[PDB]
């Protein structure tokens, strides 16, 4: 198939630069065009440039020259966009993507890899129960879940049951303290019936803080 | 839609036709344009498929095969090429030569290439000096990839482009081509000087030359030596053999079963191999 | 640079309506394409060449237009079509988006399911206290949280966040979260959230006493 495997999430601090890289499967990629994308939170999609690797040329959008610099690497088949000299405005997610073939748009678009620009240091969450309790039931339906504190950068993948658990769930858009710190909730709904026997376990992962954590949550 | 869409006819050869489509650049780009401007396209992102419309408007041109200054810039278009076409181009100056050697840098010789090295030596009426140290430049084995009928028409003149490694694949055959080129383009030359520069050829040598180097204090040295004719080295006698080594005598009994060592010393009497001092044995006896 | 303003920025439609959405250009455009992208995902393309249905896009969508005027169109909105389209102009350097058109599914109204969580111990041992007001799967968007202690109508210590449109219940959801020390939160009893909601004839509260 094809696939667009984009880097991790990055953090960097103002008048610096990152490199995000592009990895590219299941084609030829020396024949078609790699764009970049920008999308700042809460905004539209901003077109930054594309390369083609047979002959590594660019072409780019005037804003952001000298902001981004395209290169490729054909042993690997892997496109590589630099930011530099980084500012707040920097802060966004860049994806990476293909070229139609007659100029059919971009087909196959990557993941999105998180840039964050900040003075502030990298912090791992902590991971706390919502148990459930009379107060959280309402007709037969309880209420469990989990609440990931004081973190930063952005992003926090939670899963419930490694996965299993999906329907009923709520992961709540995560939100800036005073502090500088993000925290963000992760609710599910379930039968009262099950409390006693079924497990219920919130999975949390901050990779920029290399953090996994597995928490169950147990009633009363 | 033969038509060009209103103010979409290119003027100019530049970035903003990479979001035209095939049939908006065969419509709206003129041939002459593109020849004139060729020096731009590698530098910009244009897909395979544009490129080919590319190529295929610069056909339309060019019908009798593409001008030199066309070719110079060819670029990535040059592996687009087929060898039909090279074979009707007019190809001069090296620098064009290095410049389409440089896109397919790495990789096995295409047919392009081959074509194109066909042509350029066609025209330049020979193998030059600077044209092998071009194509031995890009292509180390180009030397030994050539047949000792091909490798037969190069020119003494060329010979100061080989260097000692570039004839460490070829074989006897060839060597034996070689040789008399290289005796020549070094003729004229005096002493360790001639042995300087005919020492990496010597693998092609007749025995008279050899006697010719022993009167005449060669010292030469026995990773050479053991890279002589065996059919040449048999009819030497131990003086001679004595005054080409030198001080390298040494060294025979370490190479005393080794292609023209072993061979030489079975076709000689142990009297006179005894003469060296070095303990040689496989002579004639005597008797 | 092609500025291109779509219209609607933001459309309810009820399933089974049919809906049109039309991106304006600054200058005429010899193609355009249509991406659909729903929240915390990557855009996927939906309609190229102006007409074209990508592989795998429903046939109730169509993409249509030239010069300066392109439009797309649903011809019976389906709940699994809540996204944001963002059109794109293929004809001049550069390249160029559109603002998008948010599409949001109507619905029957729903009150709001609210649940409160008191802080955890291992909370409490770190430092501070953070209590969970929830609301779940409701319609509208708009409601109304509001903390008290010991009936004292709180401000400026709450923080709120709303989910997106669920896919099978087109239904939002809200949490509200009120952080103190432990401190603060030691030193009173009573603490309540009050919830106003267009679902909710009057607010409801959910209430707890720290201890019991
Ligand atoms: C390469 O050179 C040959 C020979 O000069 C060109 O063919 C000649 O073309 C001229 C007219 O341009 C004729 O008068 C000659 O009779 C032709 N000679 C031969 C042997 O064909 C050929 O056109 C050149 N190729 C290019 C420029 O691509």
């Amino acid at each position: 198939q094809v696939q667009l495997q984009q880097s991790g999430p990055e953090l960097e601090k103002p008048g610096a630069s990152v490199k995000i890289s592009c990895k590219a499967s299941g084609y030829s990629f020396t024949g078609y065009t790699m764009n970049w994308v920008k999308q700042s939170h809460g905004k539209s999609l901003e077109w930054i440039g594309l390369i083609t690797p047979y002959n590594g040329a660019s072409s780019y959008n005037q804003k952001f020259r000298g902001k981004a610099t395209l290169t490729v690497d054909k042993s690997s088949s892997t496109a590589y966009m630099d930011l530099l000299s980084l500012t707040s405005e920097d802060s966004a997610v860049y994806f990476c993507a293909r070229g139609g073939y007659d100029g059919r748009g971009f087909d196959y678009w990557g993941s999105g890899t998180p840039v964050t620009v900040s003075s502030a240091s990298t912090k791992g969450p902590s991971v706390f129960p919502l148990a459930p309790s009379s107060k959280s039931t309402s007709g037969g339906t309880a209420a469990l879940g989990c609440l990931v504190k004081d973190y930063f950068p952005e992003p926090v993948t939670v899963s419930w049951n490694s996965g299993a658990l999906t329907s009923g769930v709520h992961t709540f858009p995560a939100v800036l303290q005073s502090s500088g710190l993000y925290s963000l909730s992760s609710v599910v709904t379930v039968p009262s019936s099950s409390l006693g026997t079924q497990t219920y376990i919130c999975n949390v992962n901050h990779k920029p803080s290399n953090t996994k954590v597995d928490k169950k949550v147990e009633p009363k | 839609k033969t038509a060009c869409p209103s103010g979409k006819k290119a003027r100019e050869i530049d970035e903003s036709l990479i979001f035209y489509k095939k049939w908006e650049l065969e419509a709206c780009v003129d041939a002459a344009l593109l020849a004139t401007q060729m020096d731009r396209v590698n530098a910009i992102p244009f897909t395979y498929e544009q490129l080919d419309v590319l190529k295929h408007k610069l056909d339309e041109l060019y019908p009798q095969g593409y001008p030199e200054s066309v070719i110079q810039h060819l670029g990535y278009l040059f592996l687009k090429m087929s060898p039909e076409d090279i074979r009707k181009w007019n190809v001069t100056s090296l620098e064009t030569l290095k410049a389409l050697l440089e896109v397919n840098k790495g990789h096995e010789m295409s047919p392009q290439v081959a074509t194109l090295i066909d042509r350029f030596v066609k025209g330049r009426g020979q193998l030059d000096k600077d044209t092998l140290d071009t194509l031995t430049a890009f292509y180390p084995g180009y030397l030994c990839s050539l047949s000792p009928e091909e490798l037969s028409s190069v020119p003494p003149s060329s010979i100061w482009a080989v260097r000692p490694q570039d004839l460490d694949t070829c074989d006897p055959r060839q060597l034996d081509v070689l040789y008399p080129k290289a005796r020549l383009a070094f003729q004229n030359m005096n002493g360790s000087e001639y042995f300087v520069k005919i020492q990496s050829f010597l693998g092609g040598a007749p025995t008279e030359d050899l006697k010719a180097l022993s009167q005449q204090n060669v010292s030469m040295d026995l990773a050479t030596f053991m890279k002589l004719r065996t059919d040449a080295v048999l009819p030497l006698t131990v003086a001679e053999v004595q005054k080409l080594l030198g001080p390298h005598v040494e060294g025979l009994k370490a190479e005393e079963r080794h292609r023209p060592v072993r061979d030489w010393i079975l076709r000689q009497r142990q009297d006179d191999l005894d003469t060296l001092g070095l303990g040689l044995q496989g002579g004639i006896p005597n008797g | 640079d092609i500025e291109l303003t779509q219209s609607p920025a933001i459309m309810s439609a009820s399933p089974g309506e049919k809906v049109t959405m039309t991106c304006s250009a600054s200058s005429s455009v010899s193609y355009m394409h249509w991406y659909q992208q729903k929240s915390g995902t990557s855009p996927k393309r939906w309609i190229y060449d102006t007409s074209k249905l990508a592989s795998g896009v429903p046939g109730r969508f169509s993409g249509s237009g030239s010069g300066n005027s392109y439009s797309l169109t649903i011809s019976s909105v389906e709940a699994e079509d809540d996204a944001t389209y963002y059109c794109q102009q293929w004809s001049k350097h550069p390249l160029t988006f559109g603002s998008g058109t948010k599409v949001e599914i109507k619905r029957t109204v729903a009150a709001p399911s609210v649940f409160i969580f008191p802080p955890s111990d291992e909370q409490l041992k770190s430092g501070t206290a953070s209590v969970v007001c929830l609301l779940n799967n409701f319609y509208p968007r708009e409601a109304k949280v509001q903390w008290k202690v010991d009936n004292a109508l709180q401000s400026g210590n709450s923080q709120e966040s709303v989910t997106e449109q669920d896919s099978k219940d087109s239904t939002y959801s809200l949490s509200s979260t009120l952080t103190l020390s432990k401190a603060d939160y030691e030193k009173h009893k009573v603490y309540a959230c009050e919830v106003t909601h267009q679902g909710l004839s009057s607010p409801v509260t959910k209430s707890f006493n720290r201890g019991e």
